[PDB]
C-alpha cells in the first residue's frame, strides 16, 4: 500500500496557479492514487487557538495523565488491541458488491463525471478505487455483503480529495455564472458578504448553488478568493 | 536432438458476405464499448499490406502504424493487452 507525501516546488500550494504546474509529478502517477488529499496550510485564528491548545497540553505531561481517563469510557484504541484487530478482519472478513449498491455506484459515477466535462468546455482507475474504498468500509463492521451506507461514506472521501484537487439545480448554476461575468468586470475586487445580500434576499438564488458557483470559477483562474475567501477577485475571462 | 479442410471451407463460406469487415472488427474487442473507427485500424493493421519488391533491389514497407494520443485510460491501455493476446507474435514494450 503506498503512502507517499509529496512537497509543492514552490515550498508552498500557490492557489493562484493550476494544480498541475505547482505538483511536479506526471498524469500517469496522480491516476494510480485512489485519495490525493490536499492539506492547506490556512491562517485562521479560530483553528490556530484549539491546535495550540493541543500541544502545550501534550508537552505539559497531560498526555499519560488523559490516557487513563479516556481508555475507561471507551473512546480510544490502544495500539496493542489495534494490531490484532486489522489482522483479524484481513482473513476472515470477505466483502464483495451487493446489487443494490451497484447501481448506486453506477448512477452516481456518470454525475460526477458530466460535472467536469462542462467545465473543460476521471478515468477507469478512479471508479475502481471507490470499489476498494467500499469493500474497506464493510471490513470494519465484520460484514460480508456491502450495504447502500457505505457508498455514501466512499463518495464522500473521493469528493473531498479528487474533486478538491482539480433539473432545477442546474438551470440556476449556468445562470448565476452569466450573471457574474456581466455584473462584475474583469478584476472586479467585491466581498463576499456584499454578494450575499444581493442573490440570497433577493429570492432569486439559493446558498447552495452561491458557493458551488464560486468554486467551480476558481479552478480555471478566474475567481481569485483573497483574504480567506472574504474578497471576491477576478482575474482571468 | 533440437525441435524448434474443415477450418478452410468455413473461412470461404463467411466471406461470402458483405458485412464481414464489421462483423470481424467488433470481434476483437468486445468488452470495449464503441470506438468502431479504431477497432477497423486494427485489423488492417495485423493482416498487413504487400511487400513491394523491385527488379533492382529497392524495397517498399507495406506495415500500418497507429498511433494513439489522447485521454489517459481512454480504451488505449487495455486496448494494447488485446493484441497482444490475438497475433501471433507479439512483444509487450
Amino acid at each position: 500500500s503506498v503512502l507517499a507525501a509529496a512537497n509543492p516546488i514552490y515550498g508552498r500550494y500557490d492557489d493562484l496557479k493550476s494544480p498541475g504546474d505547482n505538483i511536479d509529478f506526471q498524469t500517469t502517477i496522480l491516476s494510480r492514487f485512489d485519495m490525493i488529499f490536499i492539506v492547506k496550510d490556512d491562517h485562521n485564528e479560530e483553528r490556530d487557538i484549539s491546535i495550540a491548545n493541543h500541544v502545550i497540553n501534550i508537552h505539559t505531561g497531560n498526555a499519560n495523565a488523559m490516557q487513563n481517563q479516556q481508555e475507561e469510557n471507551g473512546s480510544e484504541i490502544s495500539i496493542e488491541k489495534m494490531k490484532r484487530y486489522i489482522t483479524y478482519c484481513r482473513l476472515k472478513c470477505a466483502p464483495r458488491l451487493s446489487p443494490q449498491a451497484a447501481e448506486k455506484l453506477s448512477s452516481n459515477f456518470v454525475t460526477i463525471r458530466k460535472q467536469l466535462l462542462i467545465n473543460e468546455l476521471i478515468t477507469i482507475r478512479q471508479l475502481e478505487a471507490i470499489i476498494r474504498i467500499t469493500e474497506s468500509l464493510a471490513k470494519l463492521e465484520l460484514s460480508p455483503i456491502a450495504q447502500e451506507r457505505h457508498v455514501d461514506e466512499a463518495i464522500r472521501l473521493f469528493q473531498a480529495s479528487t474533486m478538491d484537487a482539480a433539473g432545477t439545480s442546474l438551470s440556476e448554476i449556468r445562470r448565476f455564472e452569466q450573471e457574474l461575468k456581466r455584473r462584475l468586470p474583469i478584476g472586479w475586487s467585491t466581498s463576499y458578504q456584499t454578494l450575499r445580500r444581493e442573490f440570497v434576499d433577493t429570492h432569486r438564488f439559493s446558498q447552495l448553488a452561491l458557493d458551488k458557483a464560486l468554486y467551480a470559477l476558481e479552478k480555471h483562474e478566474t475567481i481569485q478568493l483573497r483574504h480567506q475567501g472574504q474578497n471576491i477577485y477576478r482575474s482571468g475571462v | 536432438t533440437v525441435y524448434p479442410d474443415f477450418d478452410i471451407r468455413n473461412i470461404n463460406k463467411l466471406s461470402k458476405k458483405k458485412d464481414i469487415f464489421d462483423i470481424l472488427s467488433q470481434s476483437l474487442a468486445p468488452s470495449i464499448y464503441g470506438h468502431d473507427h479504431i477497432k477497423k485500424a486494427i485489423l488492417l493493421m495485423l493482416m498487413g499490406g504487400v511487400e513491394k519488391n523491385l527488379e533492382n533491389g529497392s524495397h517498399l514497407r507495406g506495415d500500418i502504424n497507429i498511433l494513439m494520443v489522447g485521454d489517459p485510460s481512454t480504451a488505449k491501455s487495455q486496448l494494447l493487452r488485446f493484441v497482444l493476446n490475438t497475433a501471433s507474435l507479439a512483444i509487450a514494450t
